[PDB]
């Protein structure tokens, strides 16, 4: 009934690892 | 008036979410940096897409906050299979322009951050592989909201599933309550009986 959510999902854990050391 | 209360809440919820994400290890520690807000040590994320995602989420909510159309903002944690384990509910209530009273309310909010920071002390670890999501509960029936909540084209919002919400048991674990003449907000967690 009263409940909105963004269509889009956030960046996965993997996607994030690619940029780190 | 009610506009600046929104900026505050939005500023708050943004940090809370970053902290929640760290504290529940939804993302690795190495992307976080220690900062300070609300005269307290927090962990904020230095991953821009993630940051943008959250900023965006909360830019959208801002305008509904102004009209006190939002009843809850829930951060939800979902496992690998895609079923909600934990939820950080922030229940809001709102009743002619202040100054110190504004900063008072704002400082107080640190009570909450400090609960989130050590909550692990009361929750049971999540299974590896979790993600999150944010749900907004409207006081009235999501739909006037629907045109208004698309503030940022390219960041669209849909209606929630039963899937997205649903989660028997669960277990309620309070964290903080605050009451001002201008804002009341209570943050507690609902936590699937069996995280596994």
């Amino acid at each position: 009934a009263n409940i909105l959510k963004p269509l889009m999902s956030p960046p996965s854990r993997e996607e994030i690892m690619a940029t780190l050391l | 008036f009610g506009q600046v209360v929104a900026d505050v809440l939005c500023e708050f919820l943004e940090v809370a979410v970053h902290l929640i994400l760290y504290v529940r290890e939804v993302y690795p520690v190495g992307i976080f940096q220690k900062r300070k807000k609300y005269n307290v040590p927090v962990q904020m994320s230095c991953h821009p897409e993630l940051n943008q995602y959250i900023q965006d989420t909360l830019h959208c909510v801002k305008p509904l906050l102004e009209k006190n159309d939002v009843e809850k903002v829930v951060v939800v944690i979902l496992d690998k299979e895609h079923r909600p384990v934990e939820k950080f509910v922030f229940e809001i209530t709102q009743p002619i322009s202040s100054d110190s009273l504004l900063s008072h309310v704002e400082q107080l909010l640190a009570a909450f951050i400090l609960k989130i920071s050590v909550c692990d002390a009361v929750l049971d670890h999540n299974p590896p592989g979790c993600t999150f999501t944010v749900l907004v509960h409207t006081r009235e029936a999501a739909t006037r909201n629907m045109e208004k909540i698309q503030v940022i084209k390219d960041f669209p919002w849909i209606l929630a599933d039963e899937q997205d919400v649903h989660m028997h048991d669960p277990r309620l674990i309070p964290l903080k309550t605050m009451t001002s003449d201008i804002l009341k907000m209570q943050l507690y967690v609902e936590e699937r009986a069996h995280k596994g």
